[PDB]
């Protein structure tokens, strides 16, 4: 799985820091070793090691062997389902976030939606109207991104879809070798 | 001891001014100031100090190179580097520098190139190392990378299961 070790790099430069990668560099190396050779190596603090550890031990991407004496391992497959929880993360962005048919009250800079339009009109001033603030009601681009700044973020996820398009390739052949 | 610490130090600066030339003892004495240390320590230098040290270099005839003897090469490990399984050394940026040329120089223009560093012996100690693919995705990368930290949360064979479904 040589294409998984670039793939899992490149997964680990992009989120966690580089505090965290240098340990994780030995990790990505894959063998059983004790925290004190580790330590020797590496010569970090052994407590923000352990909290480094620990935190890793928390995305489960180690595992460990009690002997008390402990010697930690790479779990590796924790990938799988870190692919696919991102992909939701990506889709949920994706997903719209912009209530649309909406308006707001520029005075109380709340919010309203379509069929609050049906209440907050008036007849007598032929318009809409607040509530607890009897202003007249425009637009919505507030707080939810403006349409320019939809587009955006669109875009920027329209982006991010192509980059991660090679790691689900990998993820695909990887797959493969599971099918086997 | 002392004495010998002395000349450790002496030795030590000379290495650092750049030069591993030997001199005699006699000179090394004087060097040091101190050569009326008496023909009792000399001795104890000559029949151990100067012969059982672990890592005295003994040319032309005088005793050299006393500080260091691990390394030689003077260069980045890119043969210990190049390997798969015992790649590495995390190591002290006082050790670089002490043992060549001072670091800052060529690592102005390393910066971007092949070295990085990371501040640990102390948030104001510094430690040299180096990288290689591309971050992932633009963006603010910090906001979504903190949205992200995956849920480290159970029942996640279960959330891929549903997740799947
Ligand atoms: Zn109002």
């Amino acid at each position: 799985p040589a294409a998984l070790k670039r793939l899992a790099k490149y997964v680990i430069r992009g989120f966690y820091g580089i505090e965290h990668a240098l340990a994780l560099d030995i990790l990505i190396r894959n063998s059983c070793v004790k925290e004190e050779d580790m330590l020797e190596l590496l010569k970090f603090d052994r407590k923000q090691l352990r909290s480094v550890l620990n935190n890793l031990k928390g995305d489960k991407f180690i595992k460990c062997r009690m002997r008390y004496f402990i010697n930690y391992r790479t779990l590796v497959n924790v990938v799988k389902y870190k692919l696919d929880h991102m992909r939701r993360r990506i889709e949920t962005d994706e997903r719209d976030s912009t209530n649309r048919a909406s308006f707001k009250c520029p005075v109380c800079s709340s919010t309203f939606t379509d069929l609050e339009a049906n209440q907050l009109f008036d007849p007598m001033t032929g318009t809409f109207r607040c509530t607890f603030c009897h202003t007249e009601v425009e637009e919505d681009e507030s707080a939810m991104p403006k349409k320019d700044a939809r587009t955006l973020l669109a875009r920027f996820n329209e982006q991010i879809e192509p980059i991660y398009a090679l790691l689900r390739e990998t993820e695909d052949v990887n797959l493969a070798y599971e099918i086997l | 001891f002392g004495v010998l610490a002395k000349i450790v130090n002496y030795m030590k600066t000379r290495h650092q001014r750049g030069d591993t030339h030997p001199l005699t003892l006699d000179e090394i004495l004087d060097e040091t100031q101190h050569l009326d240390i008496g023909l009792k320590q000399k001795q104890w230098l000559m029949t151990e100090a100067l012969v059982n040290n672990p890592k005295i270099e003994v040319i032309d005839g005088k005793y050299a190179f006393k500080p260091k003897y691990n390394v030689r090469d003077k260069k980045a490990l890119l043969r210990l580097l190049d390997q798969h399984d015992q790649r590495g050394l995390g190591g002290i940026l006082l050790e670089d520098i002490e043992e060549a040329l001072p670091n800052s120089q060529k690592a102005v223009k390393a910066l971007g190139d092949q070295i990085l560093f990371v501040n640990r012996p102390d948030k104001k100690k510094i430690l040299f190392f180096n990288d290689k693919s591309c971050q992932f995705s633009v963006d603010e990368e910090f906001q979504k990378l903190w949205r992200s930290v995956t849920v480290d949360s159970m029942d996640e064979e279960k959330i891929e299961e549903y997740l799947k479904r």
